[PDB]
């Protein structure tokens, strides 16, 4: 039903047309710590606990 | 005579048509005459038999 047939005298019959689409993304940022004191570094039994 | 022609093709290409599938051929001319002596001119009106 739908293909393009042209005739002996044609003009104007079968235009199309064309479309684009974007695609996207994003960053975020992340990040943790931890805390000590000097007495836990240096009164542990263990060296090197860094 | 100026005769002028477009075969189809290339040429006949427009935004109308397209395709170019069609063509065209004319002829065009001028033409006038002057009268100097009118009364050398004759001329009889009669009926015609069948």
């Amino acid at each position: 039903s739908k293909l393009p047939l042209l005739t002996e005298n044609g003009g104007r019959v079968n235009r199309v047309g064309f479309t684009r689409i974007a695609r996207e993304g994003s960053i975020h940022k992340f990040g943790f710590f931890y805390e000590f004191t000097q007495e836990s570094i240096d009164f542990d039994s263990d060296d090197g606990l860094m | 005579f100026t005769v002028m022609t477009k075969m189809p093709g290339k040429e006949t290409a427009d935004r109308n048509d397209p395709y170019g599938e069609t063509g065209f051929s004319s002829i065009k001319w001028y033409y006038g005459i002057l009268v100097k002596r009118p009364e050398r001119l004759a001329l009889i009106k009669t009926v015609a038999p069948l």
